[PDB]
């Protein structure tokens, strides 16, 4: 008689692992270059953008 | 280069005209049509030449 949507809230998205708040990436750089000193350069520089 | 017989359309080909060639930094990348490249350098193919 009734039919509606219904939320679950699955057993896997409850469990408490790791500790890890921050975090940084080192990413390849597709050409040789040096460092960037610049914004443009660094953007330029990846071997793709995030 | 373009070819000596002009065309026309949404990016027309002047007859002789110079490519922009692509780089690093990229305001835009840059291309042509390539049907009407070809319908440029279709008359000067020759026998000898091949």
């Amino acid at each position: 008689a009734n039919a509606g949507q219904q939320v679950f809230i699955p057993t896997q998205s409850t469990i408490h692992i790791g500790g890890r708040r921050v975090l940084d990436l080192i990413i390849p750089r597709r050409e040789i270059a040096p460092n960037p000193t610049t914004l443009v350069a660094a953007n330029a520089m990846c071997m793709v953008r995030p | 280069q373009a070819g000596p017989d002009a065309t026309a359309g949404a990016i027309p080909l002047a007859a002789g005209q110079l490519f922009n060639m692509n780089f690093i930094g990229a305001p835009a990348f840059e291309e042509w049509p390539m049907t009407s490249y070809l319908y440029s350098w279709a008359g000067r193919f020759d026998i000898t030449t091949i």
